[PDB]
């Protein structure tokens, strides 16, 4: 996907200010809370009976830094995402036969905690090319549905 | 189904929302303008641009109309029968717009409600937006 | 919201599926596990073969869900109540996968009812499928 | 999109025998019919009151004519669907904002289209692959938001 030079200055300025170790598992939580249908690919995960369980469960903490990860990988490589997302293409796709609706989902997921966190830093110029961002890393994800 | 407890949440958090409602709509417009263009064309005589009146405007009629669906939360499709005519009939409004402006309202209070905006809360401003969506969608 | 003639359409097509509905409805799952593999994962301990005895079973149990539903047209949240806390909260089933069986389910009926498959009766009947959906997802 | 050589059989086969003046007119009319969001598009056109006046309004058959053309090609093209449909892209997304959901929504309506017509013998694979193919020129139209 292509941001221009004023998108990607919004999106690299509030992303050096992300705590990486916390937001990935916000997403996260609030994802299994908000669409508690996605608990069911997390059955090893242990409590997640209520929202406190979910955002309290280290194990939810843990994983959502990876996908934090993954997505700081995908603003690294903003013209080849799919490349980027091969590997993870095929295991949620192949494997794991994750329905994509819920990539676009989680990244919504993750705009809306940007938002909690930011506030009015999260202006709708800002918001904008986070979608874009968040669209394009659904769709590589995809990939190995397309 | 709205559960109790979402009830409860949905009229806290817009409870303190406030006088700001009005505002506060006008921005989820202008952040779905901005994030999904597409939206644009059902607007081709607004002004969309940033400051506008027409959108000041417009965003306080969406406050409103969501103010009364917290209001009359057990008995929506009633009160909301004449927008849902609106959007299917006259607007012809494309469904998958309402998951659009749906998602900005709810990025919009999160940027303005920190304390507010807990998961749980956010769980049911979600299921309470679907429920306003479905409403707004009967009548195709 | 369905119209009268809404309801008198699904009356009609489904009426005239007869004694067949158990079959049709086994067919329309199997369509949707071979155009759609993602919905093969919520049933890992089915054989989905062709002719497979528990595909055929599970296919009349659908059907009759939705010949209750016919029914009960008027009354569907009623009538579908345990369902759609079966699938909400014990399956979990992903919203997104209601639209792919209902999708099936038009499909099979236009492949074997060609007079029936009028596009008003089409219309209808991709109305009382979305109806029922929205049921069976009311409850997560 | 790959499709297998029986699944390329499947579709060919059946392909050559739909009536290329008739089928596209019959989906484009049953999306108008069945998603009545979409006569927003198609206001001059005419009478759009009753399901008898879409499927027998000239405009919509003449229309459909063309919808169906850029089928078929996308049939003799099945891995650079993104190339053939780079012009359609910039038109539908460009120019028109036609929400990408609505291509998924016209292939569906395809897909019942032929299931109407050819009855038993569009068995569930041959479905299977007519599902693999429409999903493509959906992805391919829509290339121009990715
Ligand atoms: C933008 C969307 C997503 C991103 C970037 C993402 C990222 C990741 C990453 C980095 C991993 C770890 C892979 C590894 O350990 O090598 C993972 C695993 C996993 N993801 Fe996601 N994910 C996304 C969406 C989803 C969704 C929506 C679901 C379920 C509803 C899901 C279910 C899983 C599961 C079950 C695993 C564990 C697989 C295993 O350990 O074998 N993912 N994901
Ligand atoms: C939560 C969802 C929504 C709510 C509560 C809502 C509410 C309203 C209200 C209260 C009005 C004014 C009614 C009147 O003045 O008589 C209106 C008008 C309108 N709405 Fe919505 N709406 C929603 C979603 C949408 C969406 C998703 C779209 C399109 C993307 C849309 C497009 C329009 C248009 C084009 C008008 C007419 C504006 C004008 O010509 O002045 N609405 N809506
Ligand atoms: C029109 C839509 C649907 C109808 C009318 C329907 C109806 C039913 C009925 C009647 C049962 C059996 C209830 C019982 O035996 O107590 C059932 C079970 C089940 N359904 Fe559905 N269903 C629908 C959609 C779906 C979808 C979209 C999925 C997943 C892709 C799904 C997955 C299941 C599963 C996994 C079971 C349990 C089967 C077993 O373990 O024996 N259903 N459904
Ligand atoms: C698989 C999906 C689709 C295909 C293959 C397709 C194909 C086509 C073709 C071949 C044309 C003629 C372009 C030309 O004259 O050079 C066209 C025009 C058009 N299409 Fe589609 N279409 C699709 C989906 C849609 C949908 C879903 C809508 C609306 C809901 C739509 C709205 C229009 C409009 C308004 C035009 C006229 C544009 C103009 O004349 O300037 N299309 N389409
Ligand atoms: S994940
Ligand atoms: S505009
Ligand atoms: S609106
Ligand atoms: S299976
Ligand atoms: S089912
Ligand atoms: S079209």
């Amino acid at each position: 996907v292509h941001l221009t030079p004023e998108e990607k200055s919004a999106v690299t300025a509030l992303w050096g200010k992300v705590n990486v170790d916390e937001v990935g598992g916000e997403a996260l939580g609030r994802l299994l809370v908000v669409y508690p249908w996605t608990q069911r690919f997390f059955e090893s995960f242990g409590d997640l009976s209520t929202p406190d369980a979910v955002m309290g469960n280290p194990k939810v903490k843990a994983h959502g830094k990876k996908v934090l990860g993954a997505f700081s990988d995908g603003l690294a490589h903003l013209d080849n995402l799919k490349g980027t997302f091969a590997t993870l293409s095929e295991l949620h796709c192949d494997k794991l036969h994750v329905d994509p609706e819920n990539f676009r989902l989680l990244g919504n997921v993750l705009v809306c905690v940007l938002a909690h966190h930011f506030g009015k830093e999260f202006t709708p110029p800002v918001q904008a090319a986070y979608q874009k961002v968040v669209a394009g890393v659904a769709n590589a994800l995809a990939h190995k549905y397309h | 189904v709205l559960s109790p407890a979402d009830k409860t949440n949905v009229k806290a958090a817009w409870g303190k929302v406030g006088a700001h409602a009005g505002e506060y709509g006008a921005e989820a417009l202008e952040r779905m303008f901005l994030s999904f263009p597409t939206t644009k064309t059902y607007f081709p005589h607004f002004d969309l641009s940033h400051g506008s009146a027409q959108v000041k405007g417009h965003g306080k009629k969406v406050a409103d109309a969501l103010t009364n669906a917290v209001a009359h939360v057990d008995d929506m499709p009633n009160a909301l029968s004449a927008l849902s005519d609106l959007h299917a009939h006259k607007l012809r409004v494309d469904p998958v717009n309402f998951k659009l402006l749906s998602h900005c309202l709810l990025v919009t209070l999160a940027a303005h409600l920190p304390a507010e905006f807990t998961p749980a809360v956010h769980a049911s401003l979600d299921k309470f937006l679907a429920s306003v969506s479905t409403v707004l969608t009967s009548k195709y």
